[PDB]
């Protein structure tokens, strides 16, 4: 997180998001900086496991 | 426009979906190929008959069967869910005969093909066994070896048997996963004065083999029948005109 | 690459799991091998065709039948449970 900002430098991270969490993604990143008040990152969301697998249909689907 | 075939059958091994090397099924009696097709059928009931109106086709598989009466290792392999094993030949030094060995009694060796059979007398003085001690039944084809008789001075029981074995191919039972196999038909017609007819079949599941008469009885040569279905390959494109199971090719 | 076959049977009777002393089954007339296996299939619907697309054994046996002309007591115990 200790990172110099060169003057007129823009740093562009890569905010990677993972496959593995808790179903609720509740975060609250904090970007704290001397004589400047506290500009938090709030990154709201949620995780879902996809249902990859095709049933055999022999027999009718009933929806 | 008229058709009686004979010809020749070629089947190529699929591994994980990658085509495998064409290799001849050898002589063929029998190819057969059937097609089943399950409907619903919708019935109005206007007319006061309730007669059949229309009907969809729903279901849709087809099964072929194949009498060949090759017993080669390939076929085998094939047919029996094997993998073919190849041993080569050799000589044995070693082996250790039954103990309490009497005339009479029949010695079986673990290998087959013997030849220059040598019996070596356990002692402090090697002193191999005379030949005319023991006999050969069916020329060494099984190691089977009867003893003749014994000299009265009975010699040390155990014995130490030397001999060369030859090289043999052997098929395991169920000790393959299921083949799949795509095959190519060579039929000429001889209606239309040996007109060329191609079949292909993309994907075929094959099915074990159903009898096999060791011993037979009459004139005819052993038959051997597999049943198959053939599969819906997934790779060919589904707009394409020939299809996804097979297809026929004659030429005019 | 023909198959007419004639010869000889020989059985080992399995005690305990420890092989027996090998004998003649005397004269055999006729014997075959018969496998079974039983399958499960799996099909896909995308083309409309509701046409099996997939299937892998799940059952394997096989069974041998022997016929045998033999009265012999040793073959009648074999066959008698005697």
């Amino acid at each position: 997180p200790p990172l110099g900002f060169a003057a007129l430098e823009e740093r562009t991270w890569t905010v990677s998001i993972g496959t593995d969490g808790p179903p609720v993604v509740n975060a609250r990143i904090v970007w704290r900086l001397q004589g400047e008040p506290n500009l938090v990152l709030v990154i709201t969301g949620n995780r879902i496991i996809a249902w990859t697998f095709a049933p055999d249909w022999g027999d009718s689907i009933v929806e | 426009t008229y058709f009686y075939g004979q010809g020749e059958i070629d089947a190529a091994p699929i591994v994980n979906g990658v085509l495998g090397k064409w290799r001849w099924i050898q002589d063929v009696s029998a190819m057969s190929i059937q097609l089943a097709v399950e409907k619903v059928e919708h019935k109005e009931s206007y007319s006061g008959q309730k007669a059949l109106v229309r009907s969809f086709p729903i279901g849709k598989t087809a099964t072929v069967n194949i009498t060949l009466h090759s017993i080669g290792p390939d076929n085998l392999a094939l047919t029996l869910y094997g993998k073919v094993v190849a041993k080569a030949a050799g000589s044995v030094t070693g082996e250790v005969l039954p103990a309490d060995l009497v005339a009479g009694d029949v010695i079986r060796l673990a290998n087959f093909g013997v030849s220059e059979l040598v019996i070596t007398d356990s002692a402090s003085s090697p002193a191999p066994l005379d030949p005319q001690y023991y006999a050969l039944r069916a020329d060494g084809a099984y190691g089977e070896v009867q003893l003749l008789g014994l000299p009265t001075p009975a010699p040390t029981q155990p014995f130490k048997a030397a001999y060369e074995y030859a090289a043999t191919k052997q098929v395991g039972m169920f000790t393959a996963p299921q083949p799949t196999v795509a095959l190519r038909y060579k039929g000429i017609n001889l209606a239309e004065g040996g007109a060329p007819v191609i079949v292909e079949l993309y994907k075929v599941a094959t099915d074990p083999l159903q009898e096999l008469a060791l011993i037979s009885d009459g004139n005819t040569v052993a038959g051997m029948q597999i049943s198959g279905g053939i599969l819906l390959d997934t790779s060919k494109p589904d707009t394409g005109d020939l299809g996804r199971f097979g297809r026929i090719i004659q030429l005019g």
